[PDB]
This record gives structure tokens, C-alpha cells and sequence, in this order.
């Protein structure tokens, strides 16, 4: 997908939440840097509800898109307030920009 | 010789399904023009818009009010203090020219509805029957709440509404979506982290995180904390008052509660003033896009 406008999905719709460089302040969400590769409920300094952890599933591009189109049916329980991608090309857009600044 | 009574005519050869597609035509370009205002979508101005529409009403001689749904006229659109609810308005006129049968009263409580259910929150039952009016019942200037003001002009406004302190409360809560805009009313930036989703934030972030009264670049106190968000004058005297204090503690705490009082208060806010016949339908419960399966 896109890269640049993958930013701007982020921008509006993860920034106020989540922060991606290095040792980026936790928020009302975690600081998703290098997320891919590893699983879920990564705590690293942060205090994660049990529904998360308790679908230790790895964090790849495939099954991301299934957690962005619907967080709450993806994993019952979860505290992300987050209303979903809904156009696939959106999330092949937010995707490929988290591709880069979380390696 | 007699004060006003609003009576409920539902729309001639319409029932269930026939609203459920004018919920679902609604509940769709949502979906679809999710772009509005940087990413936040057309929910929170479509309940802005029901709620300003529904505020105008008052209980001592039932003027105003959702029945007569005469926002369509100019003297209601040109209020200041309606200022960007041309944009849910226009978000609607595609819907009610697909149905030219739906009354505006019924199609803008409708859209209300849609929002609050669409973005995750309780399910509010919905009744028909609101009828157009003619100009002379369109109300005058001046009848919503300002911004810049303290808890006891809460308390002695919604009072014209007819609404306890547990009721307002509860319908403050929906403050958590969108934001403030200063070319509209004078305020900016939003009240939460999750201003596309009805979330029990409001109340959470009343208590969890301070405020310090600043000044913003349109000569306005606002109440601003340092995660970013941002209140009213008016929103952060709940925290003041201690009867509406302990109110805003059940519901930052038992999150249940506040979707079960809110669909409550929000049903009685849109059908103010008018009075049901016994012979009209049961209040319908719409399905939402993901209960069909999209
Ligand atoms: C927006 C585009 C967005 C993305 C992308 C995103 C991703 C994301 C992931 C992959 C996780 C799981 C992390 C893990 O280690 O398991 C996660 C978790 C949380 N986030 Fe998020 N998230 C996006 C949006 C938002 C928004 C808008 C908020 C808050 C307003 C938010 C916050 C959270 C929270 C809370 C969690 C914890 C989930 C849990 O504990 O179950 N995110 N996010
Ligand atoms: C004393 C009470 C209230 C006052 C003074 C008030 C005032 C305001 C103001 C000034 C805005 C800014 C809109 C903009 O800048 O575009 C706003 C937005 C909003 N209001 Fe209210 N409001 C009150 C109560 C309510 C109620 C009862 C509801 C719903 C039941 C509600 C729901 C909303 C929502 C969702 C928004 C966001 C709209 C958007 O971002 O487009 N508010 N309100």
C-alpha cells in the first residue's frame, strides 16, 4: 500500500494514542515500536488488560488487518476505543507506514 | 386558547424494516465518507444535531422540540450557536431525498440514533411519528445552553427539559465524542483520546487527569490538561457541584450504568412534547452493520 498516506492514517487515527520511535511515551495506548515479530500483551513497562495476552497470537501484517477491521471481535475484552478500518486499502496504507517506523 | 400538543402521526404504509432501511442508509455513509473533519467521521455532529434540534424544546408552554423538525427552516439554520451543523444536515439531505416520505423530525432523531449505536455505544429505542409544521412554530434564537457558565446554569436549564441531575449527567457523557471548533463556537480541541467511539472517557478523564484554566486564541476559558484534551466551562462544573460529583464517580466506575442511563435520557430527549397514542407501535431496537453482518 500507499507509505505516505499510511501516515497521515496514523496521524489522525493511532497518534493520539500510540507513538512509534524508539522509547516513545506510553499513552492511553503502548508504544508500537518494533511490534512486528512479536506477539501480543508486550508490556515492556505497561499495564495490558488479560484479554490480549490471552490471544498470544504473533503480529503479522496478515492478521493485523483482521485486528483493524474489528478490535473487539478480534480479541473479546480489549481497551483499544478504536472504531475500525473499514476499507481494506486503508489498512494496506497504515500498514506498510507502521512497516517502517516500527522495525 | 390552549397551549400546544404535539400528536404522533406515523408516516402512512410504513413499519419496521421500512425505518430500518432509512437507519442503514444512514448507518452506511458513515461508513463511506469517514473521512470529515481529519478521520473522526459524521457521528459526532449527527448527534450534536440531534441533541440541538431536540434542546429547543421547553416544558412550560411545549414549544420547540423534535416533532415539528423545523430545523429546515433558515431562522433555526442561522444560529451561532448552530454553527457546523450544516454539515449533518447536509449529511442527510441525500438520505431524505431516497425517502421523501420520512419527516424531518423522524429523519434527524433518527440520525442521532444511528451515530450512537453505529459507534459502539447503547442501543437507544426509537419511536415514529413526528410531523412537519409550518414557519410560525419555528422557535426563536437563544435556546440552547452557553458554554461559559457555571453548575447552576446546568442545573436550572435542563430543568426546561424536564431532567433530573442523574439524567444530565449521564447525556454530558456524550461530550466524549468529537470536538470543538473555533470558527464555530469559540472552543478548541477535543475532549478525549476516542472521539469516534462512545466510550466512558468523559467522565474518566474529568477525574483521572487535571485541568488549568488557560486561554485559547479566541478570548475563551477553556479548561485545558496536558495529554491534550480540553472541557467547557459548563462541562467541568460537574466536578464542582458535589451532587453531580457523585454522579460522574458511578459512572467513570460502572461503565454499564452510564450506556443503561444514557439510552434512558436520550430517548426522553428526542421525544419531548410529544405525546404518543396508545394505538402506535412499540419503540423499535434497529440492528446495527455488524449485528447483519458487515
Ligand atoms: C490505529 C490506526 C491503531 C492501530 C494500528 C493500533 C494498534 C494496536 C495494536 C497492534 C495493539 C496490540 C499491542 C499488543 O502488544 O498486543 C494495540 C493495543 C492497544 N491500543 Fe491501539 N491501535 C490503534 C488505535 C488506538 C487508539 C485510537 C487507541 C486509544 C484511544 C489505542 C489504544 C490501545 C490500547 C488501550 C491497547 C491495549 C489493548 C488491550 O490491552 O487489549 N489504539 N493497538
Ligand atoms: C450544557 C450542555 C452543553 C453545552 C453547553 C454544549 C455545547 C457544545 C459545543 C460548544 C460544542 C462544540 C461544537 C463545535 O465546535 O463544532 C459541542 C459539541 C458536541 N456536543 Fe454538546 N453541549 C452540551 C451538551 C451536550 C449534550 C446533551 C449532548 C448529547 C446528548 C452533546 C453532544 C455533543 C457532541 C457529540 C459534540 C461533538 C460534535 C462535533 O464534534 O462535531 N453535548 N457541544
Amino acid at each position: 500500500g500507499s507509505a505516505k498516506k499510511g501516515a497521515t492514517l496514523f496521524k489522525t487515527r493511532c497518534l493520539q494514542c500510540h507513538t512509534v520511535e524508539k522509547g516513545g511515551p506510553h499513552k492511553v495506548g503502548p508504544n508500537l515500536h518494533g511490534i512486528f515479530g512479536r506477539h501480543s500483551g508486550q508490556a515492556e513497562g505497561y499495564s495490558y488488560t488479560d484479554a490480549n495476552i490471552k490471544k498470544n497470537v504473533l503480529w503479522d501484517e496478515n492478521n493485523m488487518s483482521e485486528y483493524l477491521t474489528n478490535p473487539k471481535k478480534y480479541i473479546p475484552g480489549t481497551k483499544m476505543a478504536f472504531g475500525g478500518l473499514k476499507k481494506e486499502k486503508d489498512r494496506n496504507d497504515l500498514i506498510t507506514y507502521l512497516k517502517k517506523a516500527s522495525e | 386558547t390552549t397551549p400546544l400538543v404535539h400528536v404522533a402521526s406515523v408516516e402512512k404504509g410504513r413499519s419496521y424494516e421500512d425505518f430500518q432501511k432509512v437507519y442503514n442508509a444512514i448507518a452506511l455513509k458513515l461508513r463511506e465518507d469517514d473521512e470529515y473533519d481529519n478521520y473522526i467521521g459524521y457521528g459526532p455532529v449527527l448527534v450534536r444535531l440531534a441533541w440541538h434540534i431536540s434542546g429547543t424544546w421547553d416544558k412550560h408552554d411545549n414549544t420547540g422540540g423534535s416533532y415539528g423538525g423545523t430545523y429546515r427552516f433558515k431562522k433555526e439554520f442561522n444560529d451561532p450557536s448552530n454553527a457546523g451543523l450544516q454539515n449533518g444536515f447536509k449529511f442527510l439531505e441525500p438520505i431524505h431525498k431516497e425517502f421523501p416520505w420520512i419527516s424531518s423530525g423522524d429523519l434527524f432523531s433518527l440520525g442521532g440514533v444511528t451515530a450512537v449505536q453505529e459507534m459502539q455505544g447503547p442501543k437507544i429505542p426509537w419511536r415514529c411519528g413526528r410531523v412537519d409544521t409550518p414557519e410560525d412554530t419555528t422557535p426563536d434564537n437563544g435556546r440552547l445552553p452557553d458554554a461559559d457558565k457555571d453548575a447552576g446554569y446546568v442545573r436550572t436549564f435542563f430543568q426546561r427539559l424536564n431532567m433530573n441531575d442523574r439524567e444530565v449527567v449521564a447525556l454530558m457523557g456524550a461530550h466524549a465524542l468529537g470536538k470543538t471548533h473555533l470558527k464555530n463556537s469559540g472552543y478548541e480541541g477535543p475532549y478525549g483520546a476516542a472521539n469516534n467511539v462512545f466510550t466512558n472517557e468523559f467522565y474518566l478523564n474529568l477525574l483521572n487527569e487535571d485541568w488549568k484554566l488557560e486561554k485559547n486564541d479566541a478570548n475563551n476559558e477553556q479548561w485545558d490538561s496536558k495529554s491534550g484534551y480540553m472541557m467547557e466551562p459548563t462541562d467541568y462544573s460537574l466536578i464542582q457541584d458535589p451532587k453531580y460529583l457523585s454522579i460522574v464517580k458511578e459512572y467513570a466506575n460502572d461503565q454499564d450504568k452510564f450506556f443503561k442511563d444514557f439510552s434512558k435520557a436520550f430517548e426522553k430527549l428526542l421525544e419531548n412534547g410529544i405525546t404518543f397514542p396508545k394505538d402506535a407501535p412499540s419503540p423499535f431496537i434497529f440492528k446495527t452493520l455488524e449485528e447483519q453482518g458487515l
